[PDB]
């Protein structure tokens, strides 16, 4: 699978997406960006089926700013999150089920706090400091249980992700072509084009 | 089978062969792999025949209506999106497809959209599907500029193929080559790969390994 | 064939009203009196409970005053059966938010709902309004306090103070004479009160014949509580308002 | 074929009314007067059994019927209108409560079910409401001993003590002279068939009469024994028998 | 491949002298993988408490699904559910998915709030009531959690005794389960107030 | 009340008779069919100066090879012209080839009849008939330019030449003495031009008034205001000649 | 009276009639004239066309319904499209599944019956078109006249439409003469111009406006309009 | 069920049912629309037979239907709610489909479409509604103003006005409104919006709003203070003679 990692600090939460596009022996993009944007102030990442993949994303994209126009209010990140969980967890017993994996991380600016949720294809949800799905995980959450602290700074943030995606281009099998990083914060959504390197 | 498409200065040049095969049996050496979704747009078709002439035609008519509609020509994202979202209506099912919708709108500029029946949509900048696609990425990747000439443009698709062509036994036949500009795209003939084989390996050099 | 006996509950009159909703009005305007008063520190519904009999059980009844939410209330005018009908599809509508937001619903998402279901019976189906009138007292944490106002046609509003049922104009007319924003729930409890006590049709304004209910978020907690007041509380506070 | 009726047939006039209801509460007035009265130990209804003809055999008819095992029913209006929301009431109750909660319904609720089920006869498409005001009495644990009046509009209140039919303001008032909040369940029984007596034209006994209770729980009349439990219906069909050593001490 | 093995858990409750404790480990994970040390199997609606375990996709849209429910049932006998009828509620929402069930192991628990008799039950994925007097037993450490009840277990406990006793077999049945651990809570239960509290155990 | 789909005693469905009287109150369309071509002009009627007349649209495209002018309860085109555009595109898709204009027409008029509250003949969902006319123009190679018109009756006619709307009576009656097998394009088009100028409330200019065509060559166009300007202009000095 | 009863098809009217069934039949008298008629090799069809304005097309009025059978309309021509397209499948259908040409006495009796079943239910209408049927099948040339009604009889000759009674009366008299005319399809066809004729008054019979279609022992049903005509006026 | 044809045909060629649908739109409080040259002013009358409203909650007259694209009326309120849901649904799907938000014209072409629908389906009564819909196709800076009625026929104007009283104020618009020069400034346009209104509102400070929308979804309302800053410059551009 895709690399899908999450980690909430301080005052964001900082989404980290692998860039390749892979089908059977061939890398055919080196430069997918694996999210959407549900709201100003919540992003949603997804790894999983080809296709399911970007259909879901946009999906709740579109439901999410049909709200947003509605009631000319933006949904705290909690209350999207757990619109997110039901729509797979119907998905779950339907004809075809939507294998798609998703992190969802918003800045909630009525409780001025950075949320990270983690939601698999079944409808599981939790919210934690940091996740990621699939193997990721089983490379990462050793560095990120050991160096994680919940005042640290954004910057501080993207020291660790750095730590953790060498950590995936080493012992990990496949290339997954790095990473695209966002910033989820009080004044929305940016990407940090500087990552090849940083 | 072996198609191509990649954007540059002058638009967009695609290239595919043209052979079908059942098994080990060549159905045909004359097949057409590019479908003229309408004077502005073409579609590439690999996996099954059936499947992309059927839907890429059926993609022209969606298209027409679309300007009816809206007395405005659509864009390669749309035109691709339609495509796109009709295939995944029917994933599972068993369609067989991997295709490139191609145009030059003003909107959008020279645009490759890559569609398969898994329902992946993806825009990029250069494509090859099919199972002759490695070897046509080898030639592509090296000789690929953003600043190629239409004329050296339309050559490297032509060159790609034939790498394909001769390595792949489910690939070749004959090259068709098209390009792409926002007036329309404009063929550029259909080259046997018997006669273009010799003919490039004189002028070219290469093949060195095949006694000629 | 059958539309030989089509009263056609959707249709325009010359003038552009809609007959239904008109005479659904009419009907609702000989219901008991319902007031809403929303001060600073809370909200409050009284009502006065049309017909009643010494044998009437009234600790047991509830016939304008209902819950829809923890945070949410209506207070009824018209047809109860109909009213009943309603309050149930509000009360899953919210509790439908609720599983799917985990967040309670707000105030005005709860009431348009309901109006869009009422304006409904407006549009198609051939079938008769509901000769209903609901009068909305809720809170949420992004208006706060909230009273609000549905009838037969699917429109709502929004208020300080209102009414509906009998004598909307007199009740109306006292109620923008002695209102005031800095209000307290305890003023408005006694300006409810007084009003209903000036447009009852009846002799004098007693317990047995009112409804009484308040939604206060107690400084000593810090969370919104609705209070329907008991048989009992309702004869205190008439008292003490001055009314015995 | 196929009901084309799709619209209502009771809608509002100009003056706020709905006909139909009206008309359908006329048809109540008509009717055999009915009463029940409230206990602190039980409640009482009653009604005549207004027997069409002296072949008939009015034990085959019964104006009182159980609901629940806790809660039972009687009426003045349309008999058949009465028949058949019993039979509808005897389902919900189960439909909608027992199979959900393995225990049967609040009177307050089964009641309410009741009502739902007339106020749409009041607006459904192609048909007319009910002709048929019930009085229904009952007994559950957290709310104890209730009596509900149920009207042709779907509406519902609970009364101490209360009479519907032909001579209901009558007895009504009549009732509002003998009633207080202190009664035992035998002084209702005596005020009930004191009440039903000066609306009773005829013959005034216990094969004429129908009169029910709920009271106290009836373990004779479980039917089996072993789980301490259940200990039996507290709804109770008086006999004729039981009516007329009553009737004595009149 | 089974649902029920999944994500890991277990639950546990027992009857006391006036009281009754249900408690639960705090994991969650996928397969060998931890992923949550906070998801709580335990629910309560009023003073009835459900525990579940499971799929946790199902134990959270059963907990959304029973607040919904007991929230309308408020609403309608404007009381609060008691422990015995919530049971016959979970028993029929379960059943009615008799041939697409819920991969849950449910629990109640909980003090009849007009009788103060102590109650508790579990139920199989399809809603079959069984109605111990003793303990009742959940998860992916059910036997083990059968062996320490079965001997640490004595009637008529008080609750500061029940509350020893409820823990040490929770604990110690998770220390032999792979899938089970990261954290305990367990709740005592008497007519009037309820303590929650969070053990300390390992965390490996 | 009565069934909209009843008898009168004459034998005419009243509905469809107070459709085409709707149909009298709108505005006029001209259609004139030549050998170089069929010309399709209408009365755009903006109903105040603040409306912006081109974005009265009362001409539309069908297919490359056919075009249309309504008149009438316009809103009510609507369904018919995607019907139309949706019927010519799945015609191509399935034989890889033009629909013949009789078809294209054959296929509008069919959903003419097909209101009702529950006829006995399929389901035809539909209250009321279509409140406006249609005059259909195109070319194709079995019957070159062609001419219909076709009406909220299901019935549509071929003509040399029509007029429907408000001015139809009279309109008619000019295009009866106007019409000739040899009329050149040019000369149909001053000749709807001048029609449409008869009956017009308005003085005809180049914004309220809009002409098009339909050529083998072309296709279906509609001219812009500047083209049309120019041509009114000519017919101005056509008829002060004499 | 009437008025009471003519609202709908599902309404008797005191006497026993169905108004709106009869002003169905009201639209076929207003329509143009048409006619039928066979020898025992031959069915022809004679219909008038008629055009709105002289810049406007004469409305065809004869349908094929297969190589053996068709027929003419007058009326709402919407209804015969209806109801001969109805006949083509019948005819269709016959042929796939049974391998056999649909007798055109059973053509008849499924007009009738589909036309049976929108004058006894609520809310449809009787069509409002009448209908000549002609067709060679296994036991020879036929003709057949189809009523709204539901009335279908066969016949040697006949005419519906305006003014439609000069023609009948013609062909009743003619009977025996063409009825005989077997082997000669010129013969017939003149024949049944010379009926049709009986009921102008307005104009002549012209080029664009005749419209005539034959069918017969080694004749399919074809049509012929305008220059192929001529040869007849 | 129900599907008795409501909307029908009379003798004379009329849909009462449509023509009383317009009557309803009289009645309904006053809206306008104007252009400008570079935005598009919304403005409409507040109604007073009743005065004890809680402003904050009570439903505004100009909704959002997309981030570029707005909705005023005239006519039934409960109508409206309808059209302008199933307006923002569509807008969502046309971005989801095409990749594009819609142009105001689509936007509108679909409103009218719902409202000729409800003309011609059994068991249904028109929109008792007319709308004025105003916006910036995307990526484009001219401004867009169409109008939609009842009957479902819909067109642009340079302004335009509905409700009651509109007769009154479309003559003040059509010579006070020079197609040649558009109120070339976001001021200068509100004024003309405002002046219109006045000449139907019977002083209304709190009787009058506007909303006034720029290119690239840039939409605001005005506060009172701001219009009634408008109303007294007004009043005295008229004292002042
Ligand atoms: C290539 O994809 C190929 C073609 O036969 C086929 C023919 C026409 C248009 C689509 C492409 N597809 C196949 O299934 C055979 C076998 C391997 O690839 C083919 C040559």
């Amino acid at each position: 699978m895709d690399i899908i990692l999450g980690i909430r600090v301080q005052d964001s939460v900082i989404l980290a997406s692998s860039k390749a596009v892979t089908r059977g022996i061939s890398v055919l993009k080196d430069s997918d960006d694996k999210t959407r944007q549900l709201s100003p102030h919540t992003l949603m990442s997804f790894a999983g089926e080809a296709g399911d993949t970007v259909q879901f994303a946009e999906y709740i994209q579109a439901n999410i700013q049909l709200y947003s126009i509605r009631e000319d209010y933006e949904l705290s990140p909690q209350a999207v999150s757990s619109f997110v969980r039901q729509e797979l967890a119907k998905s779950i017993r339907s004809r075809r089920p939507y294998q798609v994996n998703v992190l969802i991380g918003g800045y909630d600016k009525k409780k001025n706090k950075p949320e990270l949720y983690q939601i698999d294809y079944l409808g599981t949800k939790v919210e934690l400091p940091y996740g990621a799905h699939g193997y990721s995980g089983f490379y990462t959450f050793s560095l990120l249980d050991h160096h994680y602290r919940p005042d640290m700074t954004t910057e501080e943030g993207l020291d660790l992700l750095k730590l953790c995606v060498q950590e995936l281009e080493k012992r990990m099998p496949m290339d997954f072509k790095g990473v695209i990083v966002k910033i989820v914060d009080k004044d929305g959504i940016r990407q940090v084009d500087d990552f090849q390197a940083q | 089978t072996t198609t191509l498409a990649f954007r540059f200065q002058g638009g967009i040049i695609v290239a595919v062969d043209s052979r079908a095969t059942a098994g080990n049996w060549v159905a045909s050496q004359t097949v057409k792999k590019v479908i003229e979704i309408n004077p502005f747009l073409l579609g590439t078709m690999a996996g099954g025949a059936a499947d992309c002439q059927f839907w890429e035609t059926w993609l022209g008519s969606q298209c027409r209506l679309h300007e009816l509609r809206e007395k405005e020509r659509i864009s390669v994202a749309a035109a691709s999106k339609i495509l796109s979202n009709l295939v995944y209506q029917y994933k599972g099912a068993g369609l067989s497809m991997g295709t490139m919708i191609c145009g030059y709108t003003r909107k959008e500029g020279p645009t490759i959209y890559y569609v398969d029946s898994d329902g992946t949509r993806l825009k990029g900048d250069i494509f090859c599907v099919g199972s002759g696609q490695t070897f046509a990425y080898g030639v592509l990747d090296s000789n690929y500029k953003w600043d190629l000439s239409v004329e050296d443009a339309l050559y490297l698709g032509k060159r790609s193929i034939l790498a394909a062509a001769h390595r792949d036994a489910y690939s070749g036949g004959s090259v068709n080559l098209y390009h792409v500009t926002e007036d329309g795209w404009i063929y550029h003939g259909n080259h046997d790969v018997g006669e273009l084989f010799w003919k490039v390996k004189e002028e070219e050099g290469s093949f060195n390994n095949v006694i000629g | 064939g059958s539309r030989r006996y089509d009263s056609r509950t959707t249709i325009f009159s010359p003038e552009g009203r809609l007959y239904q909703v008109e005479y659904a009005l009419e009907s609702i305007s000989h219901a008991g009196t319902a007031i809403g008063i929303m001060a600073s520190d809370g909200i409050v519904l009284a009502a006065e409970r049309k017909v009643t009999s010494t044998l009437l059980e009234q600790d047991t009844s509830t016939e304008k005053l209902y819950k829809l939410n923890d945070k949410i209330a209506v207070a009824v005018a018209g047809l109860t059966a109909d009213a009943e009908i309603l309050i149930n599809t509000a009360r899953i509508h919210a509790q439908n938010y609720l599983k799917t937001y985990n967040e309670d619903i707000p105030v005005e998402i709860l009431v348009r709902r309901l109006s869009d279901i009422k304006q409904g019976y407006t549009q198609h189906g051939g079938l008769r309004p509901f000769g209903v009138s609901f009068i909305y007292a809720g809170y949420d944490d992004r208006y706060g306090y909230q009273l609000y106002t549905s009838n037969p046609s699917g429109n709502y509003t929004g208020w300080k103070a209102i009414s509906v049922g009998a004598n909307t104009s007199a009740a109306q007319t006292l109620l923008q004479m002695d209102y005031k924003d800095d209000m307290k729930v305890d003023d408005a409890i006694e300006l409810a009160l007084k009003t209903l006590s000036k447009t009852t049709d009846s002799s004098a304004l007693t317990y047995d014949r009112l409804e009484f209910a308040t939604i206060r978020k107690g400084a000593n907690d810090g969370e919104v509580y609705q209070k329907i007041f008991k048989p009992q509380e309702i004869k205190d506070i008439l008292v003490k308002t001055g009314i015995t | 074929m196929t009901d084309r009726y799709s619209f209502s047939l009771t809608t509002f006039s100009p003056s706020g009314k709905l006909g139909q209801i009206d008309y359908a509460l006329t048809a109540v007035k008509q009717g055999v007067t009915s009463l029940g009265i409230k206990a602190t130990n039980g409640v009482v209804i009653a009604t005549e059994k207004k027997s069409s003809s002296p072949l008939a055999m009015s034990e085959t008819l019964s104006k009182v019927s159980l609901l629940t095992p806790d809660i039972g029913a009687v009426y003045s209006g349309m008999g058949p209108d009465y028949r058949v929301l019993v039979d509808k009431s005897r389902k919900v109750a189960h439909t909608s409560y027992k199979r959900i909660y393995g225990e049967y319904p609040p009177t307050k609720l089964l009641v309410s079910e009741v009502a739902k089920i007339m106020q749409e006869a009041t607006q459904s498409g192609g048909v007319r409401p009910f002709g048929v005001s019930l009085l229904i009495a009952g007994h559950d644990e957290f709310n104890g001993f209730s009596l509900y009046q149920v009207d042709p509009s779907g509406s519902y209140f609970p009364w101490k003590a209360t009479a519907i039919g032909k001579g209901s303001v009558a007895a009504k008032t009549f009732l509002e002279k003998r009633w207080n909040d202190e009664l035992e369940l035998e002084d209702a029984i005596h005020i009930a068939l004191l009440t039903l007596k000066e609306s009773v034209e005829g013959e005034f006994n216990g094969d004429t009469i129908e009169l029910a209770i709920i009271g106290d729980e009836n373990p004779d009349l479980l039917g089996y024994t072993g789980i301490p439990t259940d200990k039996g219906p507290r709804f109770r069909k008086l006999t004729s028998q039981e009516i007329n050593d009553r009737l004595e001490a009149l | 491949s089974d649902p029920s093995s999944i994500n890991g858990g277990i639950v546990v409750a027992m009857t006391g002298k006036d009281c009754v404790a249900i408690a639960c480990d705090l994991r969650l994970g996928s397969q060998s993988l931890g992923v949550s040390n906070k998801f709580e199997k335990i629910f309560h609606y009023g003073h009835v408490f459900l525990g579940i375990t499971g799929l946790a996709t199902d134990v959270t849209t059963l907990n959304e699904m029973f607040r919904y429910k007991t929230n309308l049932y408020k609403l309608k006998e404007e009381r609060a559910i008691e422990p015995e009828t919530f049971t016959q509620l979970v028993s029929s929402s379960l059943y009615e998915r008799r041939f697409g069930p819920y991969f849950v192991g449910p629990v109640v628990a909980g003090i009849n709030s007009k009788s103060g008799k102590p109650f508790i039950a579990g139920f199989d994925l399809i809603g079959c009531i069984d109605e111990a007097k003793d303990f009742i037993v959940s998860g992916t450490a059910s036997d083990q959690l059968f062996g320490m009840c079965e001997s640490l277990y004595e009637p008529n406990l008080e609750p500061e005794d029940l509350f020893e006793t409820i823990s040490q077999a929770l604990l110690n049945a998770a220390d032999r389960d792979a899938l089970s651990g990261w954290g305990a809570v367990v709740y005592i239960i008497k007519k009037d107030e309820v303590v929650k509290r969070y053990l300390k155990m390992r965390q490996d | 009340d009565r069934g909209v789909s009843t008898f009168s005693p004459e034998g005419r469905l009243f509905q469809v008779e107070y459709s085409l009287e709707a149909i009298k109150l709108g505005s006029t369309a001209i259609g004139i069919a030549t050998k170089e071509g069929v010309v399709l002009g209408v009365e755009k009627r903006a109903t105040s100066p603040l409306l912006e007349s081109d974005s009265i649209e009362k001409i539309v495209e069908i297919d490359r090879h056919i075009g249309c002018a309504m008149s009438g309860l316009t809103a009510d085109a609507r369904s018919m012209i995607e019907h139309a555009r949706t019927a010519a595109v799945t015609h191509n898709l399935y034989y890889d080839e033009d629909i013949n204009v009789e078809s294209l027409t054959q296929s509008v008029c069919d959903l003419a009849l097909r209101f009702g509250e529950g006829a006995s003949g399929e389901e035809r969902l539909m209250s009321r008939p279509f409140g406006v006319a249609l005059l259909i123009a195109g070319h194709d190679a079995d019957d070159g330019y062609q001419l219909f018109h076709a009406e909220p009756s299901g019935t549509f006619y071929r003509y040399n030449a029509k007029a429907i709307g408000s001015g139809s009576e009279g309109a008619q009656a000019e295009l009866l003495n106007e019409w000739h097998s040899s009329l050149t394009l040019k000369e149909a088009e001053l000749l709807v031009l001048k029609i449409l100028k008869q009956v017009m409330e308005e003085k005809l200019d180049e914004n309220n008034a809009q002409l098009s065509c339909i050529t083998k060559q072309d296709g279906f166009k509609i001219y812009d205001n500047e083209k049309t300007a120019e041509l009114i202009k000519e017919l101005k000095e056509k008829e002060a000649a004499e | 009276f009437r008025n009471n009863y003519d609202g709908d098809t599902v309404t008797f009217s005191p006497t026993g009639r169905l108004f709106q069934v009869e002003y169905a039949l009201e639209a076929i008298k207003q329509g143009s004239v048409t006619v039928g008629l066979r020898s025992n090799t031959h069915a022809v069809l004679v219909a008038l066309k008629r055009n709105a304005d002289e810049l406007s097309s004469y409305q065809k009025k004869i349908i094929k319904c297969d190589e053996h059978m068709g027929l003419s309309l007058a009326g709402l021509a919407p209804d015969a499209r209806v109801l001969s397209n109805y006949l083509r499948q019948q005819c269709n259908y016959s042929s796939l599944v049974f391998n056999r040409k649909l007798a055109v006495e059973r053509a008849g009796h499924l007009l009738c019956d589909k036309a049976q079943k929108n004058t006894q239910s609520y809310g449809g209408r009787p069509y409002g078109v009448g209908l000549l049927i002609i067709g060679y099948d296994k036991s020879g040339a036929h003709l057949l006249e189809f009523q709204p009604s539901g009335n279908v009889t066969e016949l040697y000759g006949t005419a519906i439409g305006a003014r439609s009674q000069g023609a009948k009366t013609y062909l009743e008299r003619t009977l025996d003469t063409f009825i005989k005319i077997d082997g000669n399809p010129d013969e017939l066809i003149k024949a049944g111009v010379e009926a049709i004729s009986q009921s102008l008054r307005d104009e002549s019979l012209t080029v664009d406006n005749l419209s005539i279609a034959i069918v017969g022992k080694d004749t399919p049903f074809t049509i012929y309009d305008g220059e192929a005509v001529a040869k007849y006026i | 069920g129900y599907d008795r044809a409501l909307s029908i045909f009379s003798p004379d060629g009329h849909i009462f049912q449509v023509e009383y649908a317009l009557e309803a739109v009289k009645r309904g409080t006053c809206a306008v629309g104007v252009k400008g040259k570079n935005c598009v002013v919304l403005g409409c009358e507040r109604r007073s037979t009743l005065k004890l409203q809680d402003t904050r909650i009570t439903p505004s007259k100009v909704s959002k239907i997309d981030s570029h694209v707005v909705l005023s009326f005239s006519g039934l309120n409960a109508d409206s709610r309808i059209l302008i849901e199933k307006a923002r649904v569509e807008a969502q799907s046309h971005r989801l489909t095409l990749e594009d938000p819609v142009t105001v014209e689509y936007l509108t072409r679909y409103v009218a479409g719902v409202q000729q629908r409800y003309t011609q389906s059994g068991g249904v009564r028109p929109f008792g509604v007319s709308t004025l819909i105003a916006g910036f196709d995307p990526r484009d800076d001219e401004p867009k103003l169409y109008q939609t009625e009842p009957s479902g026929i819909y067109s642009s104007w340079s302004a335009q006005t509905i409700g009651r009283n509109s007769k009154t104020v479309r003559e003040f618009l059509e010579k006070n409104y020079d197609r040649k020069e558009p109120p070339a400034t976001v001021e200068e346009c509100v004024k003309l919006t405002v002046r219109s209104l006045l000449e139907v509102v019977q002083t209304g400070a709190k009787n009058i709003e506007i909303t006034v929308v720029k290119p690239d979804s840039d939409i605001v309302a005005l506060s009172s203070e701001e219009i009634n800053q408008y109303v007294t410059q007004i009043e005295q551009e008229k004292q002042e003679q």
